[PDB]
């Protein structure tokens, strides 16, 4: 990428399935052949395998985990929202993927959360 | 999306560094074989590039003019000393002391010269000012403030002798000749904190790296091969030279190995030293300049450089250029004063590429229709591909159906076209202008003769010389500011430049002289 | 065929007007146009790999900045006959 | 994985697209240029969103075009390793399965792919269960971390991504389940 | 002049070269000479004009 | 570049080879190229360094005075 | 290197031009090829030079002071006064 | 403007004259047969000029 960052978001599959279709609609009434160029409807299958997730509801979650507690980045509120780990010895799989693995009340209350 | 040279950093290189550089390690000292076939190892290995055609190097590959030239590098037996450093060479050993290598100096004298040498270190006559002074005093010193031990005086010679007086029984003081690899080992311990007192810096130029222990090849095409006559395939002299050292180093290396007596090798250390000397510099003052068969002394880097016919003026700054012609100039008072009569022949072989565009698709289809033999013609065209064909009269009609927007024509010169006209010696701004061209039948430039003045020309067998700019922004430039009627008044005083000369101001008197009367049809005639 | 001279004095004729682009035109665009990439830390030439469809600093072992940057010939040359010396010129590149 | 970054650039107008909006351009010269392609320190470049604002431009030189610095926002999928990655495996390979894990595929290495003696098909040519008989189909999605992260250059199909298997709470569904069995059955004794 | 290839065309190249490759110095490439050599825009006269443009031409 | 041409365009023009003759009541002095040459050098001491004293109200108007 | 069939045009077998005929630049004296050794053959023609123009006046065929072959042609040209000429 | 250099007016009309070759239309209409760099005279002549100067 060019010279200068200016920050970057953390965004859920969901939250891109979205932005590929709208990049599909764009170029099908463009009348392009392909709707749309390599390298993105093998990643909007990836997408649509685990799209049953809404979108909304999705970031609606994100914003749940970042009030719920402070340890929170929206990097982690993405993954969980993606994979539903309704199961405790899961979220303690996703704990490992941390650096460290905190309280569990907490994994409660994201077993809470996940039933948006 | 490309970058530019923003700034240049000058420092000397080090060993690793050439070691680093180069590709290949140039050993046997044999330049070509058999129908070519460059010996490996050799003064033209393939690996440092490929200057004849139907070959490939290895390091990159590709055609003679694909391939950049790549440097090598040649490993010497025994350290010798560089020719451009060596008065800084005997400098620095007669100001640094030989125990701790430190400079001769107090540690307040250092400290002062510090605060100095920073303070307004823009310009460079103060620094060497006090880079003198420095010296000064560190060899007006005798035992090494740091270290009482007694510094002995150091000579130089001037090919790049140093053999200074090592005390001797009876304080005799005998001079012993300093041998570059002791030199090497002084200037090895010299700290880098007081390296800016010495005039250098501790990054791009440490003083063991000013003692050479490996020296590069230039690439092949750097130092390009001419076939003679009768395919002698005459090299440059570098290679000659090149030659030399490899044969020099390689017997020394054998000398060494053996264990000889030291006598010869410090014999074929002095050769080798006087073969580099004359390779870096073979004009350097103290040695024999090395003559070539036929009594000519060879153009070593140094020369290349330097001169009128050197690098640096004659090739960068001037050069031939494309687009240009040059013939005798005839008088012609019919024409504007920014116009130049110019023959139909030189219109015929210089061109002004032109991009096809909607207002002139149809002059340039039908320039193009008249082929590259009836003048109002076109030579090349451009497809927008990039690819560019020539004019010929079995694809005349095909190409002008072809031509569309965004193509390319090198079309013929036509009138109203801007070109610069010249004259040499350009003694100042006024000897190139701009005009417009008007092409005539016969075979020389017609200038206007009230523009004679600026040009200081006459026409007694002179010659000048046209160019013709081929882009856009250097035809505006021409039209803009180097018009000749925008140079009527000189910039040297004030006053016209371009004016009346001989019969018009005789004429004019004889016009408006008291008695001149004309009649009716003279009247006219005049007029119109 | 050879081409006719613009020597010093032409040149100095040329910056005298102020035309900077002609300048431009009659020296470096019509003769000895070239390409050379260098890399952004050293300064030294990059050597391209035509194998490896790679650049690459062979001095400095770098690949992570390599710029392309236009030049003439003769200062191509120039350089090489510097480097042929102990001279080390270290190239600093800025973007327009 | 996805995520959105702001990066701001210049973006140079050919004079040919002088008479539309300059966004519109500067959106088509981006799509044009900044992506299908993975960077070494972000990811493989997506698509590009929506160009926020545009600059004047620039006349350089020789050139004729206008150069205009901006800001935009893309999509990228960024690998990182030491992460879980629920990616369509195919191409099994004897000696990696491919997993598709978005943009790029993924290889999750023979051995990798069972904590068993290293097994692999050779007629079905998927997976031979030498001892757990734990079988791995290819219209089947697996999770996966990650071992090694490969970023040799500019395109994607060069590069790979290493998965690894034999880690806890990795594995087909079906797997997954019986894992998530043994842990009830543990957990109710 | 502190640019050191301008001072090097003049005159004594040579020395002028290995005494500024002692000092290390370094050339800003602010003259005439030296853009003459690189190949880039001498900074008098058209050189140091700068333009900008609004892109969303009209043709009318 | 302007002032260095004016000033030297017209040096192919004065004579190298002035007069060489003071004559009566002058010195010689030299002129053309190699003055100006002199000037633009900037030598320690010129060729012919010749000075101009110009008297005080008193001595001015008397010549046995001057 | 060989050049255009047009530039051989008026040469005789032996590869010696004819005797007034009318050469217009770059058109080939003598035509003579050289050993490949710097399974083919150079083209070392010696032509007329490329601005000029003539007709050929003489043809000399002698034996050189080593024993081998050596040709000498002589182009005249005429010449009216025209515009430029001193 | 409020007053064009010499310098600024050759800036002005080769960068016109390029842009004009390389494709942009042309805002004034032009006879037929007419150089890329006599219409750019042109159309600064009649005053509608789309390229500014920056000045310090
Ligand atoms: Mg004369
Ligand atoms: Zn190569
Ligand atoms: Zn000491
Ligand atoms: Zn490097």
């Amino acid at each position: 990428i060019g010279r200068g960052k200016l920050g970057e978001k953390y965004i859920t599959i969901a939250e891109a399935k979205e932005l590929l279709l709208k990049r599909r609609e764009e170029e099908v009434k463009a009348g392009i052949e392909e709707p749309l160029y390599y390298e993105a409807r093998l990643a909007l299958e990836h997408a649509e395998r685990f799209a049953k997730l809404p979108a909304d509801k999705a970031k609606e979650a994100v914003e749940e985990l970042m009030n719920a507690f402070e340890w929170m980045s929206d990097r982690i509120a993405c993954k969980i929202v993606d994979i539903m780990p309704e199961d405790s010895m899961d979220l303690r799989v996703i704990f490992a993927k941390e650096e460290y693995q905190p309280t569990q009340e907490e994994m409660k209350q994201i077993l809470d959360i996940l039933d948006k | 999306m490309k970058k530019v040279i923003g700034s240049i950093e000058f420092g000397i290189l080090s060993p690793q560094e050439i070691r680093k550089m180069s590709a290949v390690e140039v050993t046997v000292p044999d330049t070509y074989d058999d129908d070519g076939y460059p010996i490996e190892g050799g003064v033209m290995d393939k690996r440092m590039g490929v200057i004849d055609p139907g070959l490939r190097c290895e390091t990159c590959g590709g055609r003679a003019g694909e391939c950049p030239g790549h440097f090598g590098h040649i490993e010497l037996a025994r350290p010798v000393i560089h020719v451009g450093f060596a008065k800084t060479i005997y400098r620095i050993l007669e100001s640094t002391c030989r125990e701790c290598g430190r400079i001769k100096l107090t540690d307040e004298e250092i400290e002062e010269y510090m605060k100095k040498i920073e303070l307004a270190r823009n310009r460079r006559s103060e620094f060497n000012e006090i880079i003198k002074e420095i010296h000064k005093k560190a060899k007006e010193r005798m035992v090494c403030p740091h270290c009482g031990a007694p510094q002995y005086p150091i000579k130089f010679e001037k090919p790049t002798i140093y053999w200074e007086i090592r005390k001797d029984e009876q304080g005799n003081e005998y001079r012993h000749r300093l041998m570059p690899t002791e030199v090497r080992d002084w200037l090895e311990k010299i700290p880098d904190k007081d390296l800016p007192l010495l005039g250098l810096d501790p990054e791009k130029s440490r003083p063991e790296w000013m003692v050479l222990t490996v020296l590069p090849v230039p690439p092949v095409t750097a130092r390009p091969s001419i076939t003679l006559e009768t395919g002698i395939r005459a090299e440059d002299d570098l290679t000659h030279k090149l030659v030399d050292i490899i044969r020099i180093n390689n017997r020394l290396k054998q000398n060494i190995e053996a264990g000889a007596p030291q006598l010869i090798i410090e014999d074929l250390w002095d050769l080798l030293q006087y073969h580099v000397t004359t390779y870096i510099n073979n004009e350097a003052p103290g040695v024999p300049p090395a003559k070539h068969k036929s009594g000519r002394p060879l153009k070593t880097l140094a020369q290349r450089l330097k001169g009128k016919e050197g690098r640096f003026r004659g090739n960068l700054s001037g050069k031939r250029v494309n687009f240009s012609a040059r013939t005798v100039i005839s008088p012609d008072p019919m024409i504007s004063i920014n116009e130049v009569g110019v023959p139909v022949e030189v219109a015929m072989e210089l061109t002004v590429p032109e991009k096809v565009t909607e207002f002139n698709i149809e002059r340039l289809r039908k320039m193009v229709l008249n082929g590259p033999d009836k003048y109002p013609g076109a030579n090349y065209v451009i497809d927008p591909e990039g690819r560019r064909r020539r004019i010929m009269d079995s694809n005349k009609e095909t190409l002008a159906n072809q031509l569309d927007i965004g193509w390319t024509v090198e079309r013929h010169l036509m009138d109203g076209d801007i070109v610069l006209f010249n004259r040499q010696p350009s003694l100042h701004r006024m000897s190139i202008m701009a005009h417009r061209v008007r092409v005539m039948p016969y075979r020389t430039f017609r200038l206007n003769l009230a523009v004679c003045p600026p040009y200081n020309a006459d026409f007694d067998g002179d010659e000048m010389n046209l160019h013709v700019p081929q882009t856009e922004e250097a035809q505006a430039e021409a039209r803009i500011l180097m018009e000749v009627q925008n140079h009527i008044i000189s910039p040297r005083y004030g006053g016209p430049i371009i004016g009346g000369i001989q019969d018009h101001i005789s004429g004019g008197y004889l016009l408006t002289r008291e008695g001149a009367y004309f009649t009716r049809d003279e009247v006219e005639q005049m007029l119109m | 065929e050879g081409g006719l001279r613009f020597g010093e004095m032409e040149r100095d004729v040329l910056v005298g007007h102020g035309a900077a682009m002609l300048l431009i035109e009659r020296l470096l665009e019509e003769s000895d146009k070239t390409e050379v990439w260098v890399c952004e830390n050293c300064g030294h030439i990059a050597l391209e790999d035509k194998r490896r469809r790679r650049v690459y600093c062979p001095v400095c072992g770098e690949e992570e900045r390599i710029s392309k940057v236009e030049m003439s010939y003769a200062f191509k040359l120039l350089l090489d006959e510097l480097k042929a010396m102990v001279i080390r010129p270290k190239l600093n590149l800025s973007e327009r | 994985m996805y995520k959105i970054v702001t990066v701001k650039d210049v973006v140079r107008i050919p004079p040919t697209m002088f008479t539309m909006d300059p966004k519109e351009a500067a959106k088509i010269i981006l799509r044009e240029t900044y992506e299908g392609t993975y960077d070494k320190d972000e990811g493989v470049i997506l698509s590009i969103l929506e160009v926020k604002d545009i600059k004047d431009g620039i006349i350089i030189p020789g050139d004729g075009a206008t150069y205009h610095e901006v800001v935009f926002d893309v999509l990228v999928w960024e690998p990182k390793i030491h992460e879980v990655v629920e990616g369509y495996v195919a191409d099994v390979m004897p000696f990696g399965a491919f997993i598709r894990i978005g943009p790029i595929d993924g290889l999750v290495h023979i051995s990798q792919l069972m904590d068993d003696y290293v097994v692999y098909d050779e007629r079905n040519k998927q997976f031979v269960g030498k001892e757990k008989k734990y079988l791995l189909k290819i219209g089947d999605l697996v999770r996966a971390r990650i071992i090694n992260i490969s970023a040799k250059s500019k395109v994607i199909r060069e590069n790979r991504i290493g998965l690894t298997m034999r880690q806890p709470g990795l594995g087909k569904f079906e797997w997954i389940e019986k894992e998530k069995k043994k842990e009830k059955e543990e957990g109710k004794k | 002049k502190s640019s050191v290839l301008a001072r090097a065309a003049f005159e004594i190249t040579v020395q002028h070269l290995f005494e500024a490759a002692e000092k290390g110095e370094v050339d800003n490439l602010n003259g005439v000479i030296e853009n003459v050599l690189i190949g880039q825009p001498v900074p008098v006269g058209t050189g140091m004009v700068k333009l900008t443009m609004k892109l969303p031409l009209r043709p009318q | 570049t302007v002032a260095a041409q004016s000033i030297g365009e017209p040096s192919t023009q004065m004579t190298l080879n002035t007069f060489h003759y003071a004559g009566v009541a002058e010195i010689n002095v030299t002129l053309g190229l190699p003055r100006i040459i002199e000037i633009v050098d900037a030598r320690k001491n010129p060729s012919t360094p010749m000075m101009t004293v110009y008297l005080d109200e008193e001595h001015r108007y008397d010549r046995a005075k001057a | 290197g060989y050049r255009g069939e047009k530039y051989y045009r008026n040469l005789d077998e032996d590869g010696l031009i004819f005797p007034e005929s009318k050469v217009e630049g770059k058109d080939v004296l003598v035509g003579r090829t050289s050993p490949p050794r710097f399974q083919e053959r150079r083209e070392t023609s010696v032509a007329v030079r490329p601005s000029e123009k003539g007709v050929v006046d003489k043809v000399i065929i002698t034996e050189t002071g080593d024993g081998t072959k050596l040709v000498k042609v002589t182009v005249r040209d005429l010449r009216i006064p025209e515009l430029g000429d001193k | 403007m409020f007053k064009y250099t010499r310098f600024e007016k050759a800036r002005i009309i080769g960068a016109r004259a390029l842009q004009i070759s390389m494709g942009a239309p042309v805002l004034i209409d032009v006879p037929p047969g007419i150089t890329p760099l006599e219409a750019a005279i042109l159309e600064f002549e009649k005053g509608v000029i789309p390229i500014t100067v920056i000045r310090p």
